[PDB]
């Protein structure tokens, strides 16, 4: 007989962050909205016709 | 009271619970110094940053107690990217111990599936990335401004 055991394997496994996916509201934007209307439309020059 | 340095992150917000003998104009000035005092930095998208409350009652005295009498007191509560240091620490510790599956069997004998533990890590991986998404200052100059790193 040959004594000294057979063989036994270690428990060890590789690791990864799985390309995981979540929500982001901030990622959906790069630009701001244009301004409101700064201009008068009511004014009249009061000509006596 | 959590042992991560707050200067690593920037503040998403602060709440300050003030007690007892407090004059509001002293809270005003203080937070006006702190909101310009350069060691305290806030996220680019919370220029308001603050929540107060002012209570008339101080804390009280305790027999054989460990804290002493003050005319006024303050709890703060604070949220900041600084706490990601812990996410990174579970990310560290799991990648040490669970990579060799040590102690897993005690869980598996007790109504877990190894599939949940796997999920819960991925949610944690998503959460440090969700924390890293929010702390960053806002998209600016992209496409238009000259390079800064060489």
């Amino acid at each position: 007989h040959v004594p000294g055991g057979g063989s036994v394997q270690i428990v060890y496994k590789p690791v990864d962050l799985s390309k995981v996916t979540s929500k982001c509201g901030s990622l959906g934007n790069i630009h701001h909205k244009p301004g409101g209307g700064q201009v008068e439309v009511k004014s009249e020059k009061l000509d006596f016709k | 009271m959590v042992k991560c340095d707050p200067r690593h992150g920037k503040y998403m917000a602060c709440c300050l619970l003030y007690r007892g003998d407090v004059v509001p104009k002293d809270v005003n000035a203080a937070i006006a110094t702190i909101k310009t005092k350069r060691s305290i930095q806030f996220v680019d998208w919370c220029p308001t940053g603050f929540k107060v409350g002012i209570n008339y009652q101080p804390p009280t005295v305790v027999p054989g107690g460990d804290l002493a009498k003050v005319q006024r007191a303050v709890c703060m509560l604070s949220n900041t990217t600084a706490i990601a240091e812990a996410w990174a620490r579970l990310d560290h510790k799991f990648d040490l111990m669970y990579a060799k599956r040590a102690f897993v069997h005690w869980y598996v004998g007790e109504g877990m599936e190894e599939g949940e533990f796997s999920e819960a890590r991925e949610d944690m991986a998503a959460l440090e990335k969700d924390y890293e998404e929010v702390g960053v200052d806002s998209v600016e100059g992209e496409g238009e401004e000259e390079g800064e790193e060489y």
